[PDB]
Protein backbone atom coordinates (compact mmCIF):
# COMPACT_ATOMS: atom_id res chain seq x y z
CA UNK A 1 0.00 0.00 0.00
CA UNK A 2 1.72 3.15 -1.24
CA UNK A 3 0.88 5.99 1.13
CA UNK A 4 0.12 9.01 -1.05
CA UNK A 5 0.24 12.39 0.69
CA UNK A 6 -2.74 14.19 -0.86
CA UNK A 7 -3.97 17.72 -0.01
CA UNK A 8 -7.48 19.07 -0.53
CA UNK A 9 -8.55 18.84 -4.17
CA UNK A 10 -10.40 22.17 -3.93
CA UNK A 11 -7.02 23.85 -3.29
CA UNK A 12 -4.32 21.68 -4.89
CA UNK A 13 -3.54 18.94 -7.41
CA UNK A 14 0.09 18.12 -6.48
CA UNK A 15 0.97 14.82 -4.77
CA UNK A 16 3.89 13.10 -3.06
CA UNK A 17 4.29 9.35 -2.50
CA UNK A 18 5.67 7.49 0.53
CA UNK A 19 7.21 4.11 -0.31
CA UNK A 20 7.28 2.30 3.04
CA UNK A 21 10.60 0.83 4.15
CA UNK A 22 12.24 1.87 0.87
CA UNK A 23 15.54 3.69 0.57
CA UNK A 24 15.99 6.38 -2.09
CA UNK A 25 18.49 4.39 -4.17
CA UNK A 26 15.97 1.54 -4.55
CA UNK A 27 12.92 3.66 -5.47
CA UNK A 28 13.26 2.63 -9.18
CA UNK A 29 13.50 -1.00 -7.95
CA UNK A 30 10.52 -0.86 -5.56
CA UNK A 31 8.30 0.55 -8.32
CA UNK A 32 8.89 -0.04 -12.02
CA UNK A 33 9.56 3.45 -13.34
CA UNK A 34 10.71 2.17 -16.76
CA UNK A 35 7.12 1.11 -17.59
CA UNK A 36 5.32 4.12 -16.02
CA UNK A 37 3.60 7.09 -17.63
CA UNK A 38 5.61 10.38 -17.82
CA UNK A 39 3.32 12.00 -15.22
CA UNK A 40 4.45 9.35 -12.69
CA UNK A 41 8.17 10.02 -13.30
CA UNK A 42 8.29 13.49 -11.69
CA UNK A 43 6.53 12.16 -8.55
CA UNK A 44 8.74 9.06 -8.27
CA UNK A 45 12.19 10.47 -9.21
CA UNK A 46 13.29 14.04 -8.64
CA UNK A 47 15.47 16.55 -6.85
CA UNK A 48 12.91 16.93 -4.04
CA UNK B 1 17.26 -17.22 1.42
CA UNK B 2 13.57 -16.26 1.71
CA UNK B 3 11.56 -19.14 3.18
CA UNK B 4 10.44 -17.99 6.64
CA UNK B 5 7.00 -16.59 7.43
CA UNK B 6 7.99 -12.93 7.93
CA UNK B 7 8.57 -12.96 4.16
CA UNK B 8 5.13 -14.59 3.90
CA UNK B 9 3.62 -11.51 5.54
CA UNK B 10 4.90 -9.65 2.46
CA UNK B 11 3.72 -12.53 0.19
CA UNK B 12 0.13 -12.27 1.47
CA UNK B 13 -0.73 -8.60 1.85
CA UNK B 14 0.00 -8.00 5.54
CA UNK B 15 2.05 -4.82 5.90
CA UNK B 16 3.46 -3.57 9.20
CA UNK B 17 3.35 0.21 9.15
CA UNK B 18 6.36 1.96 10.68
CA UNK B 19 5.47 4.09 13.72
CA UNK B 20 5.40 7.87 13.75
CA UNK B 21 7.82 7.65 16.69
CA UNK B 22 10.80 5.45 15.72
CA UNK B 23 12.74 3.86 18.67
CA UNK B 24 15.51 6.48 18.57
CA UNK B 25 12.87 9.24 18.72
CA UNK B 26 11.12 7.44 21.62
CA UNK B 27 14.62 7.32 23.15
CA UNK B 28 14.82 11.12 22.65
CA UNK B 29 11.41 11.57 24.33
CA UNK B 30 12.23 9.23 27.22
CA UNK B 31 15.68 10.83 27.63
CA UNK B 32 13.84 14.13 28.14
CA UNK B 33 11.55 12.20 30.53
CA UNK B 34 14.57 10.82 32.46
CA UNK B 35 16.05 14.33 32.74
CA UNK B 36 12.60 15.40 33.90
CA UNK B 37 12.73 12.74 36.61
CA UNK B 38 16.25 13.39 37.81
CA UNK B 39 16.34 17.21 37.98
CA UNK B 40 12.99 18.70 37.48
CA UNK B 41 11.24 15.95 39.43
CA UNK B 42 7.50 15.80 38.71
CA UNK B 43 6.75 19.40 37.65
CA UNK B 44 7.75 18.81 34.00
CA UNK B 45 4.34 17.47 32.96
CA UNK B 46 2.14 20.30 34.20
CA UNK B 47 4.01 22.92 32.14
CA UNK B 48 7.64 23.71 31.37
Amino acid sequence: GVSVITPGTNTSNQVAVLYQGVNCTEVPVAIHADQLTPTWRVYSTGSN
Amino acid sequence: AARDLICAQKFNGLTVLPPLLTDEMIAQYTSALLAGTICSGWTFGAGP
